[PDB]
């Protein structure tokens, strides 16, 4: 009667964990075998994927229990280090410091501090007093001081810091992340997609996308943009300590500098190691800061104003600043050239939306622009502390950078006074939640191509 | 690839050669190559030894002499084969496996040793 | 191990087994030995797979159910098994090869799903 | 798993898929892991490369049409298979074994060509 | 496996080679009590700076 | 680490350069220190 048979290569799969590697977009790296993330040694991808749509295919997701982002994140955390390992380390630099004053006055912020100290030659024995611009965010005055001019670095009694080769480039090269054979990443195609929650369109592929690594707090930047309706992202939407991806359907441009002409001088540490520092700066002092323009970024706070009532029905929204804690918590995070930006954020998530579109002026145009200041460090200490500190080395010239806007990180301060104005705060931090917002499509599963079934034939005995 | 994951069973009887030719072809990275290169070779050979292990391997479509369990059985072959899919049967039949996979073993090395007796009794 | 590689093709239809049993067995060095330990594996695999969807692995000579087109037939037989060797050959009929392989393919499942029909009509 | 290695010839002949079963898939650790996943790789491939090239390959059980010598026979077939063990005959015949394996490459490869040339002519 | 393990585990520790240096020691437990062994030493440690 | 002790050696004359700043003293360094730490090499290494 009926006779149990088997199939080899069924399609169906299943969950699974595996280890992605890495995959390039056979961009030239014959001169540019120098980046940080590496990405010469990934594998090229010389053909298009395999870009193919199933059809009355549906599949349950849930992107906060996704391990790409966790394999993501240590990917990125070793990457940094290996790159950061055969550099130069500024062991022999934590000293006494002499600092007096490097900028003539007050200018625009006197960040800017003039320290001197003994550095250590070739030969063991002589040692040369040598002077550098160091910035004010990295100088603390020394233990037990009596108001005096003894000045150490910030790493000091933490961690010893070693310098980024100055060949490094700190350019976001995109990344497809690959599957191995035998495994598949299926995707959704919802252009409404929650995050969570099954979809109803699934394609298939083996790489992801170009995802770029870009690090920064607070505002999303370079990223891909939503499909048509900006995609509010969350995990319960109640717990007010759950961040609030925002996905932008429409970017908005940034525009970052430093103007101020700086320099750059190379001090000699020990043998065969030198130290890039600050020289002088030539010409007028000026403040570092960033251009938004106010117009649109008041109709992008009023279109996420819209998207967000419909979660939080007859309630008024209102942007505050940032909650209390440090420059690195509170500040706008942020990286372009090679000098690490930090800025302010207060001004720029201001203002309230209730139920009324309350501003019209999209039909008529402005060339008002937000500007936001921003200090510069020489000394990082990101992720947490879990990686090593670096001195970021300095660049001459100024700086500038074109960049858009395509997601947020909010969260919700609310209480029993917020029963009409609900409070949403910027904060980040957390570094996972960038690739998050790039990896919410995919899910990675194993194929599993032996199938059990009657037919009702047997075999020929 | 997986063209056919949501069509019928009898749909994914000419498309499941092609589920069978992507199977094998596609420092710290290179780390990661390693692994990835391992991994492909063991999923491959496993289902390369559990077909062998069933006697029915340099085959797609098997038949096996094993009765279908009343158990095992909830529907007709028409229902089986024309309207459902075969993740939705993976879902539905995967357990009562192992035993199922020791009967296949076990009859073909009882096939084996009924016909090298034949053929020595010749 | 690749004694009749200047021979006609005939010859080589007797030392074809021989090129086909060294092709498995045979830090920075323990590196370099790793690499080429996996590398091994591999290429045997690709091709016993390839021949796996063929439908004609576990022998060394096939037949394909595939007629020979024109645009590809230059010779005849006697030329081609008596005169020419392999080299000459694999640098000429190099072209077509992945459309070769696909219909091969696609002939080797239509003669599976075929015989199971007929099996399950008996 | 091994449960006949004490008994005689006959009575592993129908408990010898058990060991064809667990033949695959059974920094300092992970070097040793990786290591041991190369290894039973390896050790698998070997082994179902040479019964691919004797020809016998997926049949656990074979005749190879090759007669046994003078030379290695020194017993009956009662007191083979109904008295001595596997492991006292690995003892025991194991020389004169490459040359064995060779004239049962060369007598699959015959066989190959006769049968080609024998579908030729038809 | 035990000596490669014993070494991996030591080797992103703390190193003591700025403790080598000249100790200046006196008995601390110079009572007679037979038992001794804690000899009270003090040196010129190096700080951060 | 506190106790230095004067120490002599019979140097080849291509490895030592007079030191930086010199009025013709008796100063010399090694070839290697403005360019890169040198590592001996080990004695039971065999360069066959
Ligand atoms: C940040 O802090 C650093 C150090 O704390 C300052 O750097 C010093 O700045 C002074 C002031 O400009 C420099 O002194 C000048 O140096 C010139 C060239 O230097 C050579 O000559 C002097 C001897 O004069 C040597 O000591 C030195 O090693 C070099 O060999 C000289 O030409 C200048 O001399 C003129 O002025 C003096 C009076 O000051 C007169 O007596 C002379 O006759 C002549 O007219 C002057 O000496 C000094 O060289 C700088 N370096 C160091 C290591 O001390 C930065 O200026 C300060 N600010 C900024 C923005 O970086
Ligand atoms: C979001 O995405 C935008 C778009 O990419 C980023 O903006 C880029 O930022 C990078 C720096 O991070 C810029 O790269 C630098 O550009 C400088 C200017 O290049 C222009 O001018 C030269 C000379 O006229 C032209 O040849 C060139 O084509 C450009 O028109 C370069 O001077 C820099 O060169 C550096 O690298 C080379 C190669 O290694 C070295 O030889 C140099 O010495 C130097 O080290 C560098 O290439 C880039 O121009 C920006 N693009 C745009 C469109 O503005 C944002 O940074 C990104 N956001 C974040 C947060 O990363
Ligand atoms: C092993 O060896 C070590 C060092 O060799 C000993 O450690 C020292 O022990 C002495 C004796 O107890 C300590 O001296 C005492 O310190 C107390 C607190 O210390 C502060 O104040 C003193 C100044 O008095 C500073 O020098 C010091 O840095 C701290 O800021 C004081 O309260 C004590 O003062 C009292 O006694 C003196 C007389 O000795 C009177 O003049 C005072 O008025 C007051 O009554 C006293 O000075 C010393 O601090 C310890 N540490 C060091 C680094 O020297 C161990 O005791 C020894 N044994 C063991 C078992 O470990
Ligand atoms: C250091 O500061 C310099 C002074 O600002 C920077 O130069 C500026 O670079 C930007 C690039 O984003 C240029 O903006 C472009 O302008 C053109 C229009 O060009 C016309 O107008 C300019 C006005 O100065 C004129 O110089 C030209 O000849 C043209 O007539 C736009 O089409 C582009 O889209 C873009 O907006 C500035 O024009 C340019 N300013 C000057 C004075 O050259 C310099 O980039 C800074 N250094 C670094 C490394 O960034
Ligand atoms: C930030 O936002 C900008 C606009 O908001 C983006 O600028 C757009 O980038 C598109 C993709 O690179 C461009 O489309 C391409 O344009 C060229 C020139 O006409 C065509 O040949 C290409 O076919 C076309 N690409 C496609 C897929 O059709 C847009 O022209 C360009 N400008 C506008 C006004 O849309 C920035 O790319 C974006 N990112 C950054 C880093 O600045
Ligand atoms: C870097 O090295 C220089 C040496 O070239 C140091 O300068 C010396 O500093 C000491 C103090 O640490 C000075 O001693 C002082 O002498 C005066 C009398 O002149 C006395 O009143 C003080 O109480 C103190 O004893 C010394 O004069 C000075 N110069 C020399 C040539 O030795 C310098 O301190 C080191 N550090 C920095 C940060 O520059
Ligand atoms: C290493 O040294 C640095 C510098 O001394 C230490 O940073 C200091 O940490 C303390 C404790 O968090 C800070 O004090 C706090 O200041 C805030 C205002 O910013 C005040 O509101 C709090 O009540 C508290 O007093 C201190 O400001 C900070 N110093 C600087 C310059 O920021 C660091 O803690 C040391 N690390 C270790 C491991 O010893
Ligand atoms: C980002 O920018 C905002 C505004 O530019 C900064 O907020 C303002 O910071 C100043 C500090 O100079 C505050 O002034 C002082 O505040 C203290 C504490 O309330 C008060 O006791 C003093 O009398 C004086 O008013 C100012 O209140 C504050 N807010 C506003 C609306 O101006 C902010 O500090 C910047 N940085 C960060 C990390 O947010
Ligand atoms: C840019 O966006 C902001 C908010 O998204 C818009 O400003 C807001 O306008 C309303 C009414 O026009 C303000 O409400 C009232 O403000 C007064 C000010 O003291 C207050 O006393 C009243 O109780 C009431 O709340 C609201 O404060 C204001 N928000 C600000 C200024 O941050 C603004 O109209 C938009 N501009 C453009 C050009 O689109
Ligand atoms: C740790 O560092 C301290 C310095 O804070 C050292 O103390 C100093 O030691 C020297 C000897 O190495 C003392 O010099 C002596 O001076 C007397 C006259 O007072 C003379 O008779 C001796 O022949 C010798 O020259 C010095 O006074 C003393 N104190 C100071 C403030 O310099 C100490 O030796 C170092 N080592 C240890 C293990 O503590
Ligand atoms: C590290 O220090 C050494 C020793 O001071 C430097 O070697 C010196 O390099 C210069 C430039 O090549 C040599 O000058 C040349 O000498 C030749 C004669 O040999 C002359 O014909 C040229 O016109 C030129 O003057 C110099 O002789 C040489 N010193 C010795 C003792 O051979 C080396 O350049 C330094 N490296 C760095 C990176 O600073
Ligand atoms: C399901 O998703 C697929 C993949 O995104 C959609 O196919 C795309 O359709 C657009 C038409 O707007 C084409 O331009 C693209 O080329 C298609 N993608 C590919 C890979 O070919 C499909 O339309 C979606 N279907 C539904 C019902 O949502
Ligand atoms: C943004 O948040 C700050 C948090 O401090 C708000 O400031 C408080 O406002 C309440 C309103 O009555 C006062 O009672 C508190 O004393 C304020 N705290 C401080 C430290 O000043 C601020 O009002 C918020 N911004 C808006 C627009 O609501
Ligand atoms: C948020 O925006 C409002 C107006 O857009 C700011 O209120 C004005 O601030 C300036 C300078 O601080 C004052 O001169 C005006 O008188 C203020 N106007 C009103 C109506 O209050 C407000 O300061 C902004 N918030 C922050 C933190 O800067
Ligand atoms: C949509 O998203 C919100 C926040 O992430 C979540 O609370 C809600 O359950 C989601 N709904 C569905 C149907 O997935
Ligand atoms: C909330 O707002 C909507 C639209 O403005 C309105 O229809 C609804 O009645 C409001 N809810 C309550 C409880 O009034
Ligand atoms: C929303 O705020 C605007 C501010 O001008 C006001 O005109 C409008 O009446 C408000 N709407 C509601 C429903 O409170």
């Amino acid at each position: 009667n009926l006779w149990v048979t088997v199939y080899y290569g069924v399609p169906v799969w299943k969950e699974a964990k595996t280890t992605l590697f890495c995959a390039s977009d056979a961009r030239a790296y014959e001169k540019e075998v120098h980046n940080v993330w590496a990405t010469h040694a990934c594998v090229p991808t010389d053909p298009s994927p395999q870009e193919l749509v199933l059809g009355n295919v549906t599949e349950n997701f849930n992107m906060w229990k996704n391990d790409m982002v966790d394999q993501m994140h240590e990917d990125i955390i070793s990457l940094w280090d290996q790159s950061l390992k055969p550099c130069v380390k500024l062991t022999p630099l934590c000293v006494t410091l002499i600092c007096s004053d490097a900028t003539v006055k007050t200018g625009t912020v006197e960040e800017m501090k003039n320290c001197s100290f003994n550095t250590t030659t070739e030969i063991r024995d002589k040692e040369k007093k040598e002077y550098a611009l160091f910035y004010k965010p990295d100088i603390v005055p020394l233990s037990e001081t009596n108001n005096t001019s003894e000045y150490r670095l910030i790493n000091c009694n933490t961690s010893a810091c070693t310098q980024a080769c100055p060949k490094v480039t700190f350019e976001p090269i995109p990344i497809h992340y690959c599957a191995p054979a035998g495994y598949a990443i299926l995707k959704c195609n919802d252009e409404t997609f929650n995050g969570t929650g099954p979809c109803s369109n699934v394609s298939t592929v083996q790489c992801t996308h170009g995802i770029r690594p870009v690090v920064s707090t607070q505002l999303l930047l370079n990223g891909s943009l939503a499909e048509k309706e900006i995609v509010i992202r969350s995990e319960n939407l109640t717990n007010n300590a759950k961040i609030i991806i925002v996905h932008l359907h429409t970017p908005v441009e940034i525009v970052c500098t430093r103007p101020n002409n700086n320099t750059r001088k190379s001090v000699r540490i020990g043998p065969g190691q030198t130290f890039y520092a600050t020289g002088d700066i030539i010409g007028d002092i000026k403040q570092a800061h960033c251009n938004i323009s106010e117009e649109k970024w008041n109709d992008t706070l009023q279109k996420v104003g819209i998207e967000l009532q419909k979660h939080f029905p007859n309630k008024t929204i209102k942007y505050n600043q940032s909650a209390g804690g440090d420059m690195e918590i509170t500040t706008h995070s942020f990286n372009c050239g090679g000098e690490f930006f930090y800025c302010n954020t207060s001004n720029l998530f201001n203002g309230t939306y209730n139920g009324t579109y309350i501003s019209t002026n999209s039909s008529a145009n402005s060339t008002s622009t937000i500007t936001l200041q921003c200090r510069i460090k020489q000394i990082i200490n990101m992720w947490q502390g879990v990686g090593r500190c670096m001195y970021a080395p300095p660049i001459a010239g100024n700086i500038t950078c074109r960049s858009n806007i395509t997601g947020l990180l909010l969260t919700r301060d609310g209480g029993t006074n917020s029963n009409e104005t609900e409070t949403f705060r910027p904060a980040g931090g957390d570094m996972r939640d960038n690739w998050r917002s790039e990896l919410y499509k995919y899910k990675v599963v194993k194929i599993e191509p032996l199938g059990v079934a009657p037919t009702r034939c047997k075999r020929r005995v | 690839f997986l063209g056919a994951a949501g069509s019928t069973m009898g749909a994914a009887s000419m498309t499941l050669t092609v589920q069978a030719r992507n199977l094998l072809s596609g420092t710290v990275w290179g780390i990661k190559q390693l692994q990835a290169r391992v991994l492909a070779v063991e999923r491959y050979l496993r289902d390369q030894q559990l077909l062998g292990i069933w006697g029915c391997s340099g085959k797609l479509i098997c038949c096996t002499n094993v009765p279908w369990n009343s158990s095992w059985s909830n529907r007709n072959l028409s229902e089986i084969w024309d309207n459902m899919t075969w993740l939705q049967w993976d879902k539905e039949i995967s357990n009562y496996t192992q035993i199922i996979y020791g009967l296949l073993e076990e009859s073909q090395n009882q096939q084996e040793k009924n016909e090298q007796d034949l053929l020595a009794l010749d």
